[PDB]
RNA sequence: UUGAUUUGGUGAGAGG
DNA sequence: CCCTGTCTGGCGTCCTCTCACCTATGA
DNA sequence: TCATATTATTACGCCAGACAGGG
């Protein structure tokens, strides 16, 4: 559940990234192919997206990484697929 | 009283006004500063744009409300548009610059 | 209006600024049902095309 | 996708490239039918088919063939919307010149054809002819001719003459007009000439000369020739019910254009005679004038039947423009609105919203809920379902609210708190249920209020609805530091009655194992709630590293206290709950749960009072009854007695002893005297009224009093309302403004008669129309703020600095107003503060000054911190994040990015509804004196005293800080020296303001230079004393002949040779002013302290009076330049005063008007910022004179004095950043190495940037001048014309930017608000950061 | 491809 | 020629609800 | 029905800004 997003704002410490950060995860949760690293209350994408803030496993260096994995993944992919 | 979607004007591209008309909530100028004052650029952003005026996404906006993807595509408000004609219709050439 | 009995308290918040917290015993007598009349017209003008 | 907008003047080419067909008929449409017009004013092949993709009149009913035009249609074959964009061209035969152009207050072709206005029109009217290049006749080419002066020409000069007139001749005029020739012209005559007037009509003259020269603007662009329609589509022709059409204003303006223009095509083919095609081509010039802005030429045009029709600038212009009403403010999709009521089970995070409410908001998150789970198929199906309402949809509209926050806002939203996001709970009804905390945030009661919902859409919305805008994110209120979801009414009684004693109860000094069985006693039935009782209680004490340690002890307090002690969290002291809790005390509880145990405690802490307050205040019964209002039994005899007193002072009046006005003064003060006596006795009456023994005789103790307990507990009364209902209510006032001398002796219990009722309601209807119409003057102020702040957002982290304004307490002359805590809190220092001490580093030099910092400034007695402004902050287009300090409503400093310049002017604009519309110094404490500013001398009998006008008296005390402050005028008698303690209450100043001192510094004999009786001075020996004086005279009195005289007294020695100054080798004479009176005579040895002659002598709307910066009537004149003074001619207008510096250059003088009375002598030597006049004293005088931080001390103290009279907290960062924007512009005075003018108004980070790019070669910079602007011409005179023109005037602001050319770089909050995209404040500034990054 | 007119504008009154 | 009355333009609060009323002419 | 084209009331209160007048 959530009442306020305080810790959240602990561990990304603008409360102005905090909104990008998290919507950047839960449009990565809600068209998006991924599934979350937390369980879920059955709480919606942007409960989901600050919750996974809190325990702080999600910032801005975590989903640059993962997409840096995923774009050498599809290259890997490309490569083995074609080649 | 609530509105999701109905009809507007004819003028302009935004929602009717009162009740006996099925109309949307006037979100005035002090409203706009208290978005401003507050980091709401988002949601000011879809407050002026998709739920107002822009006809293109408010079209896109519910196809994409429906499918289940809460993401807007702005564009610009069709009222500005008319701010240009209504400017350009004097002898004042007002443009829009470089990409 | 009506006259009805009246108690000057604070009863669980729910007369907090102005507000004002009425029994069932107002609702079941009908003692406030009002009664509005609207009148509605429908005329079939010749616009165009008959 | 762009940047900048560019605006300039339409060419007749870029007319006609904009066009689609040339709109020929006036004929609107055939009426009968309807079809339009082929081809008139909505045709077909200019524009477009009125029907998507349809020839109108019949081809092509399918989609293949997109385009095609046969002759049997004339018409394109495109889109319903795609004629809202194209527009037509009405090809005016006669030329028309813009009425922006001529009549925009300056001309644009008033000042640039070197044409009076006047003259302009007369020949634009066909009223007065106008020559060009006439050839070699003696005649000029501006000078204009009329019928006699043509006639006789015409005659005289028939062959090479040219005498045109109207827009065609004043066209030519223009179009012939040498841009670059005039620029060296104007250029070489304003280096060639000194006169101030013309100096300053021809900088502005070649300012509009150079600018045209530097766009594409041409000058033959301002008269018309291809005037341009605008979309039918953006003129529609709806029919309203029934069968006529409501035609638009625009439609009548656009039709008698192309009427009159096809009548003046069709004379010009007829060959009519001169007066014929005159009127004609007048009367189309006043059709074009009148369609482009109507009514700015002689009285406007109606159709309907007297009110003017609307025309394109009053499109633009206006409130209901475009810009106020559609642009800036929008109507909204998915929005609601209905009456608000309680619900007082929420939790403060959420909101109750009806059902029907909920599922009109939510159907397009219903249909996409139920088109996924398979229930249904097509879209329709889903709108059929919800149509009907099934028993399905109400688990689908559960599970899509769930975790979806709404935006609740009260209709009047002054600041930020007014707009705040929810969770909604479903409510079976029909009323916003609003939790009460959140109520005093939005101003909101329940006596019929009404309050709108909107849904953020997207992803991003919400999660800044839930992350920044939630209700429990905003706990203090963004203004000051304090908290806004204080316990309001009910809740602060419920404590108030909880958290009290009395001297015996059920359970009286029993002892209780904890505070869980005091509950148990009080619901049990054994003890009461108040009854004083030694309990256990383990408070937990953080005094550790963030661990809490744990003491438990016995606390002699009242089962009430721990009951409450159950619900205060864990870190909290128990001496928090120990007290009585009226609201000041519950407020510092939230505030110091807020500043220990941060947020998610004070959220849940903050419910848990509010639950236990409304639970324990139902269970107190506390009614108000007739007996709770006790009447005084003493205040009979006060009425009598003050009777008595009047009898008394009417038989004086009788016997004429004493006068009018002392009398009507002898009445308000005994009836003050009784009216204060009468509100003693009722409020001891009421405050100890109960009276209960406890095992013996008799204790007294406070009352449980009803009335009493709302007025203690601070719940809703005071003590001026309470005394009102049980003592007198005072003395009411007439509309005149004096008081009226007989009162109301009857309170609200007794009765009112008639009389007594009529002057109450004289008094409360000045109340009520004083609000209904101060708030318009509250609201146009937040907006001027708003939009004069408009562009300041957090940029930088650190601008690297040293300079910042000294803060100190305010000190009026009173006790210590403002402490240093209150002014330094939170606000980041600028050099280290040295601790009072000697040389210590006590704190660093770039710390925030939070709670702990302001503590251990408090114990070290620190005297003034020198803290970092927004005034002094480097940054160039922002406030770096050091420069503003603490973010307030968050505990940091503030973020890279927040703007504080909308949440700066909405927190001094906010509280402008409670503000109103319409001998010697006595010391108080007991400390050391000091004294600043102080040139003294001491007399023969030892009291020491001054020899300057401007003397500060300080009260130090033992510590070190200062505790008091006055002014002390040119020669007064103190009682006391320099450095000196003294006792509390002792007076230390004298000195008479009726008869200005010309005490000496020396000894000697008198003589009377230039002082001669019968010119100079006059003989009036005095009537009931004797000892006469001979009466200096003015030289407005005397005679011409003697008038040149100057009468003065100079001191010599026993000899005769003159006494020097000490320190000089001049002699001390003073030169008497006029209206003096000679006190010491001849021969007479003077000495120090003695005179030489006698000489006899707010609340809105000075804040707006303070932002705006007028001028006052009769302002504090002062001297631009230090050094030795004298005076002038005599009285030409006005008396002069000549400024002749010591090193400096002499040739600075001023006229003063001689009404004022002076402060200056003739031997007195000035310094720039010292006074010469007194009064009061605008801010640009501050601003060239003293410098930047002193007009900013100047505003924040006079603007915070408005502010404290009525008592409101605001920080003063909002007034030092509206400062900031007051004074951001500033004029030239060497032009240096740069591009710039010599008197060119440049704004300051343009010039700074400018000479910082070019200090850092070799170049030496440029040396500026700041200037203040007022908020409404700072915020018009702004280098974006957008900004500019939302706000007030368009039509000047739009000509101005069209004929420079301007364009606008959008970079600000309401450019982007205007052009639909993200504000570059808040979540969008990393948006431009990167936008701004890729270039 | 399955449907339609107030906004426009004035005046008066009301709510917070 | 620098003060100066005098005249002309340009502001004047947001949100909402109910009702009625709408150019003359004319062979 | 289908082109023809504009006249006999006053009663705000500052507050800047530009303009002819005169010592
Ligand atoms: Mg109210
Ligand atoms: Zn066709
Ligand atoms: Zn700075």
């Amino acid at each position: 559940a959530r009442v306020t997003v305080q810790d959240a704002v602990e561990k990304i410490g603008n409360r102005f990234d905090l909104v990008l950060v998290a919507a950047r995860r839960a449009r990565q949760m809600q068209v998006g192919g991924k599934d979350p690293l937390v369980p879920e209350e059955n709480d919606k994408t942007t409960v989901i997206a600050l919750r996974e803030i809190e325990e702080g496993l999600i910032n801005n260096q975590i989903l640059d990484v993962r997409e840096r994995q995923e774009q050498q993944e599809q290259e890997a992919a490309e490569l083995q697929a074609v080649t | 009283h609530a509105r999701s979607t109905g009809s507007y004007s004819l003028v302009t591209q935004q929602p009717l006004g009162g009740k006996a008309q099925f109309g949307g909530q006037r979100f005035g100028e002090m409203e706009v500063w208290a978005l401003e004052a507050y980091g709401a650029a988002y949601t000011l952003q879809e407050m002026l744009t998709v739920k107002s005026d822009d006809v293109n996404g408010r079209t896109k906006m519910y196809k994409n409300i429906v499918d289940g993807n809460h993401q807007m595509e702005p564009g610009m408000p069709e009222s500005f548009n008319v701010l240009l004609k209504e400017i350009r219709s004097l002898g004042i050439n007002i443009e829009l610059e470089d990409e | 209006g009506q006259n009805m009995r009246v108690a000057f308290m604070p009863w669980n918040g729910y007369n907090f600024e102005d507000s004002i917290l009425v029994s069932e015993r107002v609702v079941q007598e009908d003692r406030f049902t009002t009664i509005h009349i609207q009148e509605l017209a429908c005329v079939s003008r010749d616009t165009k095309l008959g | 996708e762009f940047d900048a907008i560019k605006i300039a003047l339409a060419s007749p080419d870029m007319i006609r490239s904009w066009s689609f067909g040339e709109v020929k008929k006036p004929e609107t449409i055939n009426y009968r039918t309807f079809k339009p017009e082929r081809d008139g004013l909505f045709c077909a092949r200019i524009f477009g088919p009125v029907k998507d993709y349809e020839c109108l009149c019949g081809k092509y009913k399918r989609l293949k063939h997109r385009g095609v035009i046969c002759e049997k249609c004339g018409v394109e074959v495109t889109q319903t919307k795609v004629r809202r964009e194209r527009m037509g061209h009405i090809e005016l035969a006669s030329p028309t010149a813009h009425i922006w152009f001529l009549k925009s207050l300056p001309s644009r072709i008033g000042l640039l054809l070197d044409m009076p206005l006047r003259d302009i029109e007369r020949v634009l009217y066909f009223e007065s002819y106008v020559v060009i290049e006439g050839g070699m006749t003696n005649l000029e080419r501006q000078q204009i001719l009329t019928e006699e002066q043509y006639l006789d020409a015409l005659e005289e000069f028939g062959d090479e003459f040219d005498a045109k007139m109207g827009a065609e001749a004043i066209q030519a005029l223009l179009k012939s007009m040498d841009l670059e020739q005039e620029c060296e012209q104007l250029r070489e005559e304003l280096n060639e000439t000194n006169s101030e007037t013309k100096r300053k009509k021809l900088t502005k003259r070649i300012k509009l000369l150079e600018a045209f020269v530097q766009s594409g603007n041409k000058p033959e662009w301002m008269i018309l020739t291809v005037l341009p329609v605008l979309p039918p589509d953006l003129r529609p022709l709806v029919p309203l019910d029934g069968g006529r059409f409501a035609t638009s204003d625009l439609n009548d303006l656009y039709r008698r254009v192309i009427n009159r223009n096809n009548r003046l095509k069709r004379l010009l083919d007829l060959a009519a005679p001169d007066i014929i095609v005159r009127n004609e081509k007048r009367m189309l010039q006043e059709a074009v004038d009148a369609l482009l802005d109507n009514g700015r030429r002689g009285r406007a045009i109606t159709g309907s039947n007297k009110r003017p029709l609307k025309s394109l600038a009053d499109m633009i212009k206006g409130k209901q423009g475009r810009f106020r009403q559609n642009l800036l403010g929008k109507r909204v999709d998915y929005s609601g609105r209905s009456v608000i009521t309680v619900g007082p089970y929420l939790r403060l995070h959420q909101c109750g919203l009806p059902k029907k409410m909920a599922l009109e908001l939510f159907k397009p998150f219903i249909y996409g809920k139920l088109e996924l789970r398979g229930l249904a198929t097509t879209i329709k199906a889903a709108k059929k379902m919800v149509e009907r309402e099934e028993a399905v949809v109400w688990d689908i509209l559960d599970e899509v609210i769930r975790e979806h926050p709404v935006l609740l806002n009260r209709a009047p939203t002054l600041h930020r708190l007014g707009i705040q996001a929810f969770e909604p709970v479903l409510i079976e009804g029909k009323a916003i249920q609003l939790h009460p905390l959140v109520c005093a945030a939005y101003n909101a009661d329940f006596d019929g209020d009404q309050m709108a919902v909107h849904v953020p859409l997207t992803l991003e919305a919400q999660l800044e609805a839930r992350a920044l805008m939630m209700s429990t994110n905003n706990i203090l209120s963004p203004a000051n530091g304090e908290p806004i979801i204080v316990p309001s009414q009910d809740v602060v009684l419920g404590l108030y009655y909880m958290t009290r004693d009395c001297v015996n109860a059920k359970g009286e000094g029993m002892v209780l194992t904890g505070p869980k069985e005091a509950e148990r006693l009080y619901r049990s039935g054994l003890a009461s709630l108040h009854a004083r009782v030694k309990v256990r209680i383990t408070e937990y004490e953080k005094d550790a590293n963030g661990e809490l340690v744990a003491k438990t002890s016995l606390k002699d307090t009242t089962v009430g206290r721990a009951i409450l002690w159950m619900i205060v969290p864990k870190g909290l002291p128990y001496s928090i709950v120990n007290q009585a809790l009226g609201k000041k005390a519950i407020s510092k509880m939230l505030n110091t749960c807020y500043r220990i145990l941060g947020l998610k405690p004070t959220v849940i802490f903050a419910d848990q009072i509010m639950y236990t307050g409304f639970a324990y205040a139902a269970r107190s019964g506390a009614s108000v009854g007739i007996d709770d209002m006790v009447i005084p039994e003493k205040k009979h005899e006060i009425i009598s007695e003050a009777e008595a007193e009047v009898a008394e002072i009417q038989e004086q009046f009788q016997s004429g002893l004493v006068t009018a006005g002392e009398r009507y003064n002898k009445v308000i003060d005994i009836w003050a005297a009784a009216n204060d006596r009468v509100s003693k006795a009722m409020m001891d009456n009421l405050q100890t009224e109960t009276v209960i023994n406890r095992d013996g005789q008799e204790e007294k103790q406070v009352s449980f009093n009803s009335i009493y307990m709302m007025a203690d507990s601070g719940a809703r009364g005071s003590a001026a309302q309470i005394r009102q209902l049980a003592g007198m209510r005072g003395l009411m006032a007439k509309p005149d403004g004096s008081i009226i001398e007989t009162p109301i002796t009857a309170n609200f219990r007794e009765g009112l008669n008639v009389l007594q009722y009529f002057i109450s309601t004289h008094g409360a209807r000045k109340g009520l129309a004083d609000t209904a119409l101060k708030t318009a003057n509250s609201g146009y102020l937040t907006r001027r703020l708003v939009d004069v702040a408009q562009d300041l957002v957090v940029t930088e982290d650190d601008c690297g600095t040293h300079e910042g304004i000294m803060m100190t307490p305010v000190i009026e002359g009173g006790d210590v107003k403002e402490p240093l805590r209150d002014r330094v809190l939170g606000r980041v220092t600028a050099e280290d503060v040295l601790k009072p001490g000697t040389a210590d580093i006590l704190v660093p030099r770039n710390t925030l000054l939070h709670e702990q910092w302001c503590d251990l400034l408090e114990e070290n007695s620190v005297d003034a911190v020198k803290v970092r402004s927004v005034v002094s902050c480097d940054t160039d287009f922002g406030v770096c994040a050091h420069c503003y300090g603490r973010d307030l409503a968050r505990g940091h400093i503030i973020n890279k990015g927040e703007a504080i310049g909308v949440i700066a002017a909405q927190s001094i604009g906010e509280p402008g509804t409670q503000l109103t519309m319409r001998s010697s110094i006595q010391v108080k404490n007991k400390g050391s004196i000091k004294l600043s500013n102080v040139k003294s001398v001491v007399n023969s009998s030892g009291k020491l005293v001054i020899t300057s006008r401007n003397t500060e008296l300080k009260l130090i005390d033992e510590f070190g800080r200062t505790k008091e402050s006055y002014k002390v005028p040119y020669g007064a008698v103190l009682a006391k020296g320099d450095g000196e303690q003294v006792a509390g209450g002792e007076t230390v100043a004298n000195w008479d303001p009726h008869t200005m001192p010309v005490i000496t510094e020396v000894s000697g004999f008198v003589r009377f230079t230039d002082m001669i009786d019968g010119q100079t001075i006059t003989r009036q020996t005095d009537e009931l004393t004797g000892l006469s004086s001979l009466v200096v005279l003015d030289s407005a009195e005397r005679t011409a002949g003697g008038k040149d005289l100057r009468p003065a007294l100079k001191i010599v020695d026993a000899q005769g040779n003159d006494v020097l100054i000490p320190g000089t080798d001049m002699p001390a004479q003073y030169f008497l002013p006029g209206k003096a009176i000679v006190q010491l005579e001849d021969g007479v040895q003077i000495s120090s302290g003695d005179t030489l002659a006698r000489i006899p002598q707010g609340g809105l709307p000075r804040v707006a009076d303070l932002f705006e910066a007028r001028r006052p009537k009769e302002p504090a004149i002062l001297a631009e330049i230090s050094g030795i003074v004298s005076f002038g001619k005599e009285t030409k207008g006005k008396r002069r005063l000549v400024i002749t510096p010591v090193d400096g250059s002499d040739p600075y003088e001023e006229m003063i008007p001689k009404w004022r009375q002076l402060n200056v002598f003739e031997g007195e030597r000035v310094e720039r910022g010292d006074v010469i006049s007194d009064g009061p004293e605008a801010p640009h005088d501050i601003l060239r004179l003293r410098g930047v931080h002193a007009v900013t001390r100047y505003i924040v103290n006079e603007v915070q004095d408005v502010y404290r009279l009525q008592g409101v907290k605001i920080n003063d960062k909002h007034i030092e950043v509206i400062v900031r924007q007051m004074l951001r512009k500033a004029t030239i005075v060497n032009a240096g190495s740069s591009d710039f003018l010599e008197g060119e108004q440049v704004e300051y980070s343009r010039v700074k940037i400018a000479n910082r790019e070019l200090e850092a070669n070799g170049k030496v910079g440029a040396t500026y001048s700041r200037d203040l602007l007022g908020i409404t011409k700072a915020s018009l005179a702004t280098e974006s014309f957008i900004s500019a023109a939302s706000f007030q005037e368009t039509t000047r602001v739009l000509t101005e930017a069209a004929v420079a050319g301007k364009r606008d770089e959008l970079r600000g909050l309401k450019e982007n608000v205007i052009v639909g995209r993200l504000i570059p404040a808040g979540t969008g500034y990393a948006y431009h950061q990167d936008r701004m990054r890729r270039r």
